[PDB]
RNA sequence: GACGGGGAAUCAGGGUUCGAUUCCGGAGAGGGAGCCUGAGAAACGGCUACCACAUCCAAGGAAGGCAGCAGGCGCGCAAAUUACCCACUCCCGACCCGGGGAGGUAGUGACGAAAAAUAACAAUACAGGACUCUUUCGAGGCCCUGUAAUUGGAAUGAGUCCACUUUAAAUCCUUUAACGAGGAUCCAUUGGAGGGCAAGUCUGGUGCCAGCAGCCGCGGUAAUUCCAGCUCCAAUAGCGUAUA
């Protein structure tokens, strides 16, 4: 038959790749609007200030 | 201070020689008459042969009428009887350095299963033996370096897990009905 | 605890394993000397301290990646070099030149971008204490053109068998935890050179 | 043997002593001087950084020059010339670079038509040279 | 079919117990869970099924036979007085804490570093 | 000729030939049965001197 | 470049080299010095001052010695988990019941040691060995030996993965399910091919250049030694190199 490539390894981290890519989208569907993180404070100034 | 073993030696030897015609002609025939991977095997088997030969010109050294040399050389005599490369009738110490790697070879499991018969060549016996085929006194032995005494020689028979015996069948006997289950319907 | 993270450096990018996250007190900055704490799991939106074993060089500003997978060969990270080969603002110039030495990566780069400005070229960047492999790699650059043949270490204390091998042949060093001071030794002694 | 007594094994034992002693192998051996200059410090491998790459001619049968390295040792700073070994791996190397330096083959002793010259280079910065002639892995930069 | 034969038997008036040790015979089979042969054993020695402890079973090559150690015991507190309490935790007779050593370390150090009646609240 | 001083010559100018496709070798047992049978099983009584194993003259 | 011994490697007979290292005895806890308690200590996970080094501080003072178990830096050619448990072997205490980085367990682990997969069988294909005959043509091939990418069913193992077993809790071994191969791609490397020393006067490129070579030596526009393809030789999950 002919369905994957002509090797094993190179096919190999390509299921774990899109499993990477599925899980990571999904992590982006189910999200919280409420109670969400803290946000990040930039202090910026001149010498002696 | 850990309770382990730390207790190892080596089984074989290498010769001083690595290149001559003659020796290495020697053991491709030994190799390829009995059917075996690699010259470690034979190697080991000069290794123990020559400690046997060592033991016995030793106990020859030593003066007749002593109690060690009988009870070391008939010590060496029943162990050499029990695995069958000597009979009673030569059942002396002179005899033992008459020997060869020859007698130490035939009472290889290996050669046992293909001279009885349930193997037709040497290495079908080997590769018989590693697929786990072959049992001796109701316990099967997956390994072709096995001593066979000579008490032992006549237990030898097809296991009773193994298809070639009797028992389950294996892969390709379950696939290839399968196959034909498909085919037919 | 239990997992395989990859963090990027200067030669490409480089996995490690985490050992401990120790975290400063609340009331408290990152700026502590040895007090901190051990934990097993850490909260998002926090400041932690990542340790490892074996990473010794690291470009920070970069991310990283958690894998709960077995990643058994570095075809994973393609994403990763890929992302290293844009944005590349700090391109690390490897050639012969000053020993520059810091405590941080900041400083390091305030020291690097210095001696650009001033059109002197830079040979070490390590990182860390001043030991006796870079006052020899000083002592090597002694010959061929020896006006480089000093090291720059800022905000760190040298060691002593460092100082005693580097005074038993002439290396100086111009160790000043303030930088304009040490800028001013520096041209100091460009101009007495 | 000489001197055959049934009371004499003093003489004998201290005639093989000083025969013993005034020999080449045991005494280079037994004696501190050949170690105080060996650059290697009595070691298989030392490591060192590259201080310029040279050329080198061969002796008088042999017409080619051999394009050995110029590397100081690490443990104690002596400068010693280090052949790089096989063919095209003076690319490889780059001036002021670690290296891993191994000798040659016959004990700290020149061989053949290299001159002066008993080390070779075995890795360049953690890296093998073979692994870079076989095209097996590549250097970082 | 599977079939028992006990093997080194003794009495233990000292102690009251009977040492014995079981090789199992099981030709087809996988290696038997301890609960079946405890049952077995139930019926074979005319005893309470919850009196005997069985453990140290060890298959054979080629699975043939399974030897290993079993233990009855006369009645079954006394075999509460007399045994590791970690094979009582394993047939469900007993239960111990749960709480680590270096929990424990960190609370009997933190327990040294104060003196009175604060050790007992110290350490939560 | 270009200069003396460069380095990889031969190996620059060497004319790249690929390996091509070929079936793979009996390794483990198998190659010592197949020595062993092309050495001592099918070889003929031969006068004079015995040739080599790779003697293509 | 000395802790000592029981011992290790090689070894005809004699010897040579090593022994920091699990068992025995001795010495020290940065290095000298002094001491309380106690049966037993000049103890350092006890104390007191010196110097080397070093921590915190409101600057008045206060607190220490991983050549213990993990871990880090330096030094380097050169050496691992900032894990689980007192279940096993014993030890201390008022003692069945508490404690033990003494230990045991697993992880890392090509220092090293033992066993052992990467194939076997059957039929036409094509070269011959055994048997008288056809001097030479060719035939029983009923008895074979081999191998060329012809084919066929029979096999089991790595691995995935219910369970059972082990264990203080696990992991691994063994048992056992359901799946798991014909270019069985589920593809074996490391060196070498002038002599020593087993194995091409094969084919192309450079032309005392690049380089090979432990030693003789090979390279000068026909290289049995350089650089590449094919074939072949050596040992085989192992092989090459540098040092004592
Ligand atoms: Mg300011």
């Amino acid at each position: 038959d002919s369905d994957d490539d002509r090797t094993k390894e190179e096919r190999a981290y390509d299921k774990a790749k899109r499993r990477i890519e599925k899980r990571r989208l999904e992590h982006s569907k189910n999200v919280n609007t409420e109670k969400l993180r803290a946000p990040v404070i930039c202090v910026l100034g001149h010498v002696d200030t | 201070p850990v309770a382990r073993s730390w207790v190892c030696r080596k089984t074989y030897v290498t010769p001083r020689r690595p290149f001559e015609k003659s020796r290495l002609d020697q053991e491709l025939k030994l190799i390829g008459e009995y059917g075996l991977r690699n010259k470690r095997e034979v190697w080991r088997v000069k290794f123990t042969l020559a400690k046997i030969r060592k033991a016995a010109r030793e106990l020859l050294t030593l003066d007749e009428k002593d109690p060690r040399r009988l009870f070391e050389g008939n010590a060496l005599l029943r162990r050499l009887v029990r695995i069958g490369v000597l009979d009673e009738g030569k059942m002396k110490l002179d005899y033992i350095l008459g020997l060869k790697i020859e007698d130490f070879l035939e009472r290889r499991l290996q050669t046992q299963v293909f001279k009885l018969g349930l193997a037709k060549s040497i290495h079908h016996a080997r590769v018989l033996i590693r697929q786990r085929h072959i049992r001796v006194r109701k316990q099967v032995v997956n390994i072709p370096s096995f001593i066979v005494r000579l008490d032992s020689q006549k237990h030898i028979d097809f296991s009773l897990r193994s298809p070639y015996g009797g028992g389950r069948p294996g892969r390709v006997k379950r696939k290839n009905a399968k196959k034909g289950q498909g085919g037919a319907g | 605890e239990g997992d395989t993270i990859i963090v990027p450096g200067v030669e490409g990018p480089i996995v490690t394993q985490i050992r401990g996250l120790l975290l400063p007190p609340p009331m408290k900055e990152l700026r502590v000397k040895n007090q901190y704490e051990k934990h097993k799991e850490v909260e998002a939106a926090q400041g932690v301290k990542i340790l490892g074993k074996d990473l010794e060089k690291t470009l920070a500003g970069l991310p990283l990646l958690v894998a709960y997978k077995e990643d058994e060969i570095p075809v994973l990270k393609d994403e990763l070099i890929h992302e290293l080969k844009q944005t590349l603002n700090a391109i690390k110039l490897e050639e012969k030149g000053v020993y520059v030495q810091a405590s941080t990566l900041g400083s390091l780069e305030a020291l690097l971008e210095f001696l650009k400005t001033s059109e002197v070229p830079y040979a070490g960047i390590n990182i860390g204490p001043v030991h006796k492999k870079d006052v020899m790699k000083a002592s090597v650059m002694l010959e061929h053109d020896p006006q480089y043949a000093v090291i720059l270490a800022f905000d760190v204390r040298i060691e002593r068998d460092a100082q005693e091998m580097a005074d038993s042949l002439g290396v100086r060093i111009f160790s000043a935890e303030i930088i304009y001071h040490l800028f001013d030794a520096f041209t100091k002694y460009r101009q007495d050179y | 043997g000489k001197c055959r007594g049934l009371r004499t094994a003093r003489k004998l034992r201290s005639h093989r002593r000083d025969q013993k002693w005034h020999d080449k192998q045991y005494k280079k051996a037994h004696l501190g001087t050949a170690l105080k200059a060996n650059p290697f410090g009595g070691a298989s491998h030392a490591k060192g950084i590259v201080l310029e790459k040279v050329g080198v001619e061969a002796k008088q049968p042999n017409s080619a020059i051999r394009k050995c390295v110029r590397v100081q040792l690490i443990k104690n700073g002596k400068k010693i010339t280090a052949f790089v070994p096989n063919d095209g791996c003076l690319n490889f190397i780059e001036e002021n670079d670690e290296v891993l330096v191994a000798g040659f083959g016959r004990k700290g002793h020149a061989v053949g038509d290299i001159p002066g010259v008993r080390f070779k280079v075995v890795k360049v910065a953690n890296v093998s040279l073979l692994a870079l002639y076989k095209g097996k892995k590549e250097r970082p930069r | 079919t599977v079939t028992i034969r006990t093997r080194k038997f003794m009495t233990n008036r000292l102690l009251q117990r009977k040492q014995m040790v079981i090789d199992v015979l099981h030709p087809g089979k996988a290696t038997v869970p301890k609960t079946e042969i405890r049952e077995k054993l139930a019926k074979m020695y005319k005893t309470t099924p919850d009196v005997i402890f069985v453990f140290g079973f060890r298959t054979h090559f080629g699975g043939g036979k399974t030897t290993g150690f079993g233990m009855i015991y006369d009645s079954l507190d006394y075999a509460k007085k007399n045994e590791p309490k970690h094979r009582l935790a394993r047939h469900g007779l007993y239960e111990k804490k749960k709480t680590s050593r270096k929990q424990r370390k960190e609370r009997k150090n933190r327990m040294k570093k104060v003196r009175g009646t604060a050790k007992a609240n110290v350490g939560a | 000729h270009g200069s003396l001083a460069r380095v990889g010559k031969v190996r620059g100018q060497t004319l790249k030939v690929a390996k091509q496709e070929k079936k793979k070798k009996r390794t483990g047992r198998a190659k010592r049965r197949m020595q062993y049978n092309r050495r001592f099983v099918n070889v003929v009584p031969t006068f004079g001197k015995k040739k080599g194993p790779n003697a293509n003259s």
